[PDB]
């Protein structure tokens, strides 16, 4: 687990990796992110 | 009193959500896709009417 705040992102170079399984975004639809604020970003990490 | 009531609970009506993900247009415009933002709009209207 990993917290991000206090930081800006560009939100856009992410998506260099390779295409992923799926993206279920729920809430913001993961196109417009670039122009709305959060309190606070998590990040969690796992290998069915 | 019966006059001030209807308008009184015909304004507190405005901060329902009826099923959304909000209850102000803005964010939602803001926030989502078109293709949501219609269902989301759809629901809204369909509360207030």
């Amino acid at each position: 687990r990993k917290r991000i705040s206090n930081c800006v992102a560009d939100y856009s170079v992410i998506y260099n990796f390779a295409p992923f399984f799926a993206f279920k975004c729920y809430g913001v639809s993961p196109t417009k992110l670039n122009d709305l604020c959060f309190t606070n970003v998590y990040a969690d990490s796992f290998v069915g | 009193n019966h006059n001030a009531q209807a308008l009184n609970t015909l304004v507190k009506q405005l901060s329902s959500k009826f099923g959304a993900i909000s209850s102000v247009l803005n964010d939602i415009l803001s926030r989502l896709d078109p293709p949501e933002a219609e269902v989301q709009i759809d629901r809204l209207i369909t509360g207030r009417l």
